């Protein structure tokens, strides 16, 4: 049995060009946990983040909120990129502020 | 308004890379203050919450001793059920558990519970009246033999109605100005144009605690649910928790629609509209 | 805290 993991990329807090804030991708609904998960910052994979531990829900379905710090700036882009069995070729979500 | 302490195990064996992975979190509500990685520089019981650093050595030491016996006890039972189900030797299994007792307000133990999985599927359980175990196929079945003759369903409630309730009460003390805490949500409304010429109205709910919370778009009274858009409540990664709804209105329309929002910390429910 | 006796064995 495999769940496909689905990925949400978002701010902790409304974004504003040029203030700091935090960068979250929350990947959940997933199985087997074994799962790789990048932050991008303009193509270039962003060093040292945080992972929370993972944890899963009462249909046995994994999930996991990786995070780092960002400065969100007009023409900066932002990506999470995930690895898992389920996923022939790595599935990227861009950050959206409208979302 | 019950509360509730409860832990989370996981085991993976990982043919390809090295031996099997062993995971443990501790949830006070939803809020997670305990942690245990076996894939660590050197594997220990850790702090997740701000009031749990104050324990002392005394603590961590004994719950760091637990959790190794527990990923000694897993990696020996995913050989185990490997063998229950015939499968072959170096393959990649799961087995997940849950345990832990809602305690309600008075002091009560609510219910409790002990349930685990193998690759996703239910294994054995322990059913409500903690004397009785359910057993998902064949293999499940051959454990329960195992324990109904070991009567190990006796030394469960023991731990789900002492150990369990009386740490959970004290987790509660420990951090009561965090625990017993209600941020409501804060609400607002965004404007999307669409390429179809309409426009997208999206509802907005921030740092709000707990999680369960709902969110519904309204048309003077009237509900617009199975034509929305919903989204799976997600952690701010700071304590709290956000979600959004959103709905296709057509341009000019944006005023007429407004959006109820749900939550306990709210003395009525909200009704944010586009401004 | 986690659950513990632990001499009843436990294993699967």
């Amino acid at each position: 049995i495999q769940k496909t993991p689905q990925i949400q990329v978002y701010s902790r807090h409304p974004p504003e060009n040029g203030k700091p804030n935090f960068l979250n991708c929350y990947v959940s609904q997933f199985h087997p946990p074994q799962i790789e998960i990048e932050l991008l910052k303009n193509g270039k994979k962003i060093p040292n983040i945080e992972m929370s531990d993972l944890s899963f829900s009462k249909d046995w379905s994994f999930y996991i909120l990786a995070h780092t710090e960002f400065t969100p700036t007009e023409t900066d882009v932002y990506a999470c990129r995930v690895k898992h069995v389920t996923l022939k070729e790595p599935k990227t979500v861009t950050w959206d502020r409208d979302m | 308004g019950s509360h509730s302490l409860r832990y989370f195990y996981t085991a993976v064996s990982r043919p390809g890379l090295g031996e099997p992975r062993f995971i443990a979190v501790g949830y006070v509500d939803d809020t997670e203050f305990v942690r245990f990685d076996s894939d660590a520089e050197n594997p220990r019981m850790e702090p997740r919450a701000r009031w749990m650093e104050r324990e002392g050595p005394e603590y961590w030491e004994q719950q760091t001793r637990i959790a190794k016996e527990w990923e000694q006890i897993y990696r020996v039972d995913l050989r185990t059920l490997r063998g229950y189900y015939n499968q072959s030797e170096g393959g990649s299994h799961t087995i997940q558990e849950m345990y832990g007792c809602d305690v309600g307000s008075d002091g009560s133990l609510l219910r409790g519970y002990r349930q685990d999985a193998y690759d996703g599927r239910d294994y054995i359980a322990l059913n409500e009246d903690l004397k009785t175990w359910t057993a998902a196929d064949f293999a499940a079945q051959i454990t329960r033999n195992k324990w109904e003759r070991a009567r190990y369903a006796e030394r469960l409630r023991a731990y789900l109605e002492g150990t369990c309730v009386e740490w959970l009460s004290r987790y509660l003390e420990l951090g009561k100005e965090t625990l017993l805490r209600s941020d409501p949500p804060e609400a607002h409304v965004t404007l999307h144009p669409r390429p179809e010429g309409d426009v997208t109205l999206r509802c907005w709910a921030l740092g709000f605690y707990p999680a369960d919370i709902t969110l519904t778009w309204q048309l003077n009274g009237e509900d617009l649910t199975q034509d929305m858009e919903l989204v799976e409540t997600r952690p701010a990664g700071d304590g709290t928790f956000q979600k959004w709804a959103s709905v296709v209105v057509p341009l000019g329309k944006e005023q007429n629609y407004t959006c109820r929002v749900e939550h306990e910390g709210l003395p009525k429910p909200l009704s944010q509209r586009w401004e | 805290y986690l659950r513990y006796d632990s001499d009843v064995g436990e294993y699967r």
